[PDB]
RNA sequence: CCCGCAGAAGAAGCACCGGCUAACUCCGUGCCAGCAGCCGCGGUAAUACGGAGGGUGCAAGCGUUAAUCGGAAUUACUGGG
RNA sequence: AAGAACCUUACCUGGUCUUGACAUCCACGGAAGUUUUCAGAGAUGAGAAUGUGCCUUCGGGAACCGUGAGACAGGUGCUGC
């Protein structure tokens, strides 16, 4: 007996999920296909096919010989493992935990490559979450989901910074903006961005009347300062200005806003750290190029990027979650995820939709 | 004019010659018109077994 | 902002069956 | 152009015996017949005032097998004719030849006498018609043909229909295989089961 | 049009089923899909939506739309205020 | 809540069992019960002394313990709209 073999099991049949994937059928006929282009004669009288069909290759040598390196591997371990339990060798017992670890580091470097982290899916982000319609009833929904990713980063570890957070007027926000600080932090949080449906019995009407309100959430990367393009100057606008009360202990001790506006396409963004103006408008140029940047990424994807014109616009990810309180049933629109425990998902349980989020993204 | 494209998902796009037919749906304001879904261009509906004269589906070939 | 200011985005109300705003004429059936 | 189906099943949305399945046993012996009509049929209706009128005019059909494109049409006939409409509807039901066959005896179900006049098996005045929506004139000879001479359904219903009312405007010949077409029947010789106000009403909406 | 030659062998689909208007209750979805002529149905316990079984109405036709008239004594001379 | 130091305590952290803390049904063996030691935060896990009573369904019922196959048990889990 030894539940090791019983991780060997479960790494075994993730395997087959890891092939079933990668779709390792024809991961092996493209490879074959790259072979067979670079047995022409014009490998040489084409150099930047060369260079090309090079990468074609070792982009899929980094990723089919692993498949097979995994292949070979795990059988050898399927191995080591039953000859250690049937001759009892302590070494042999020490050595096959070493050697099914090893599989999953190799699983490890497959589950970054499965998330296909990009651009900046490696780097810090900001969020941008935005109220609804319906007065109190939408503010709440603004605030209960900002507090609930608040209360999220900080169990994963990730560094939080309200850049901005402008509140509504009864208990709640319109729009809030927050820094989170850490290590593929964009590649956590990418894929909740769209709109997050809330249904409850108001607290706010006499009697009971189950109230349906919205609230949308936006997640941009860190452009590692500066995209390398800059489109700066495109009807440029300050307006920066004093905000709400500084109250007590209000937000930052800053009150100073720079409102900061990208007119074509309309792009608006808004920094709230610091007294210095010239600070604030250094950090919201910054964000405003990524909140132009996710703009150049969405018009790839409505063309030929990951859209699959078949029919009409395949997509529409707007109404990615819903949260229905009373009834305890929190479904995800994306995979059709389903928790029957809200506090706990309003507390932060939110890897069961990441891993539903990480297969559609 | 507008027109209201009857079943369950379409296979429309910018440019489609379909068929219209008359009647109002008295839910959207100004649509007037329905589409005949297994005309011209406008395809039948998928996977539809009651009433498929409407929505132009065959019958099942089993 | 312009994708949440959509129509569709709007706060629903529900016609409670019962209190406030609770009668019906005939209802789903009239079955006499 | 026919109903092809299940028999009683007509006879059981009525509630009483249409005759469309008679030999000897009188109704199944068993299980359901004259109840439930269907899965929901032991749940009793409420019939409402168009379906009352409405299965006044079903049972007549399904007693004739007539459809209603075409018993629409005998009744433009009973309305334009002079006297009561009511009863010349169950008059040019009568003379329908299928029914006059069945009178006879010499088909044992009104579908039994479509199948030997349809087969081009009866002599109506001496001349062999397959017309089922014979409308037999007044004073005339039915009769059956040679080629059906004892074949077999001619023998064993005309002594299944010994147990009829033997229909007192006709005359039938249990032995020369020959029939007689008396007069024009009298509204009140007839089943009299059913309630031909009702019809007359439903196409009179 | 008659006569003769076979094993019933070649010949059944369509709309509808909340009420008006004949005919149901179970699954799947969950103000999302969709239905519609009108009143209105769908909010995780639907007879109105989508399938299944069972019925109804018609039947080599059945529905939908367009058009005229009728119900319209809601242009009323017959026949209103 | 007619009374939170453990208990209550349903929550949190860590340590653990899973036809189970609790009920009936099946099979096999073992009366139950009592004492004491070790590791350990404890739960539990691992040993050693000890007893075998009532009828004769005499080849066991009535009692009790342990290990499994399941039927299920369990829920201070959701909905007072
Ligand atoms: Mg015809
Ligand atoms: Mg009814
Ligand atoms: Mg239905
Ligand atoms: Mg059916
Ligand atoms: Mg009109
Ligand atoms: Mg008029
Ligand atoms: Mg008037
Ligand atoms: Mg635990
Ligand atoms: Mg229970
Ligand atoms: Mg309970």
């Amino acid at each position: 007996i030894n539940p090791v073999n019983n991780r060997i099991q479960d790494l075994t049949e993730r395997s087959d999920v890891l092939r079933g994937y990668l779709d390792y059928d024809a991961k092996k006929e493209r490879l074959e296909e790259v072979n067979a282009e670079l047995e022409q004669p014009d490998v040489w009288n084409e150099p930047e096919r060369a260079q090309a069909l090079g990468k074609e290759r070792s982009s899929l040598e980094a990723v089919v010989d692993t498949l097979d390196q995994m292949k070979q591997g795990l059988e050898d371990v399927s191995g080591l493992l039953e000859l250690a339990v049937e001759a009892d060798d302590e070494e042999t017992f020490n050595e096959a935990v070493a050697e099914l670890d090893a599989l999953e580091e190799k699983l490890a470097q497959l589950e970054f490559r499965r998330m296909f982290s990009g651009e900046y899916d490696s780097a810090d982000c900001y969020l941008d979450i935005q109220a609804g319609s319906g007065g109190t009833e939408a503010q709440d929904w603004a605030s209960m989901l900002e507090r609930m990713y608040l209360r999220w980063a900080e169990s994963r570890g990730f560094k939080t910074e309200i850049i901005e957070e402008s509140e509504g007027e009864v208990a709640g926000i319109k729009s809030v903006t927050i820094k989170i600080s850490g290590d593929y932090a964009y590649g956590w949080l990418r894929t909740e961005t769209g709109v997050h449906r809330l249904v409850r019995k108001s607290p706010f009407d006499s009697g009971g009347r189950r109230h349906t309100s919205f609230s949308s959430a936006f997640v941009y990367p860190e452009v590692d300062d500066d995209i390398d393009i800059e489109i700066n100057p495109a009807d440029l606008r300050i307006d920066v200005y004093r905000t709400s009360g500084a109250g007590g202990q209000h937000v930052n001790r800053t009150e100073s806003a720079v409102r900061i506006t990208h007119i074509p396409t309309g792009i608006v963004t808004q920094c709230q750290n610091d007294r210095s103006q010239h600070k604030n408008k250094d950090q919201a140029m910054k964000q405003m190029k990524a909140k132009l940047y996710e703009l150049e990424m969405q018009k790839k994807n409505a063309e030929k990027q990951a859209m699959e014109d078949n029919k009409s616009d395949i997509g529409w990810g707007s109404q990615i979650r819903s949260y229905v309180l009373d009834d305890s049933r929190i479904k995800d629109l994306r995979t059709g995820v389903e928790t029957r425990n809200t506090q706990a998902v309003l507390d932060g349980s939110l890897d069961q939709f990441i891993e539903a989020s990480l297969k559609a993204g | 004019v507008t027109s209201y494209i009857g079943g369950e998902g379409h296979n429309l796009q910018e440019h489609s010659v379909i068929l219209i037919r008359g009647g109002r749906v008295k839910d959207l304001p100004g649509v007037r018109y329905h589409t005949v879904r297994g005309a011209l261009d406008c395809s039948g509906v998928k996977d539809r077994k009651q009433a498929r004269s409407k929505y132009g589906v065959k019958r099942p070939k089993a | 902002e312009a994708l949440l200011h959509d129509p569709l985005f709007r706060q629903r109300v529900e016609k409670n069956k019962k209190g406030k705003g609770s009668y019906m004429r005939k209802g789903k059936h009239g079955n006499r | 152009a026919r109903y092809l189906g299940p028999k009683l099943k007509l006879s059981r949305r009525e509630g009483t015996d249409l005759f469309l399945k008679s030999g000897v046993r009188a109704i199944d012996t068993k299980c359901k017949i004259e109840q439930a009509p269907g899965q929901h049929g032991a749940r009793k209706p409420r019939l409402s005032d168009y379906g009352v009128q409405l299965r006044e005019k079903q049972k007549v059909r399904r007693i004739y097998g007539v459809l209603e494109r075409q018993f629409r049409n005998y009744y433009k006939e009973a309305a334009r004719l002079k006297g009561n409409t009511g009863e010349n509807l169950l008059a040019l039901l009568e003379g329908r030849l299928d029914n006059v066959v069945y009178r006879m005896g010499f088909g044992a179900t009104r579908a039994e006498a479509r199948q030997l006049v349809s087969h081009k098996a009866i002599m109506v005045n001496g001349r062999v018609v397959n017309i089922a929506s014979y409308q037999v004139s007044p004073n005339d000879v039915v009769s059956i043909r040679e080629k059906a001479k004892k074949q077999s359904r001619v023998k064993a219903a005309l002594e299944l229909a010994e147990q009829r009312e033997k229909p007192t405007w006709l005359e039938v010949d249990a032995g020369k295989m020959e029939g007689t077409f008396k007069r024009k029947p009298e509204r009140s010789d007839l089943s009299a089961d059913i309630n031909e106000h009702l019809i007359v009403e439903l196409y009179s909406k």
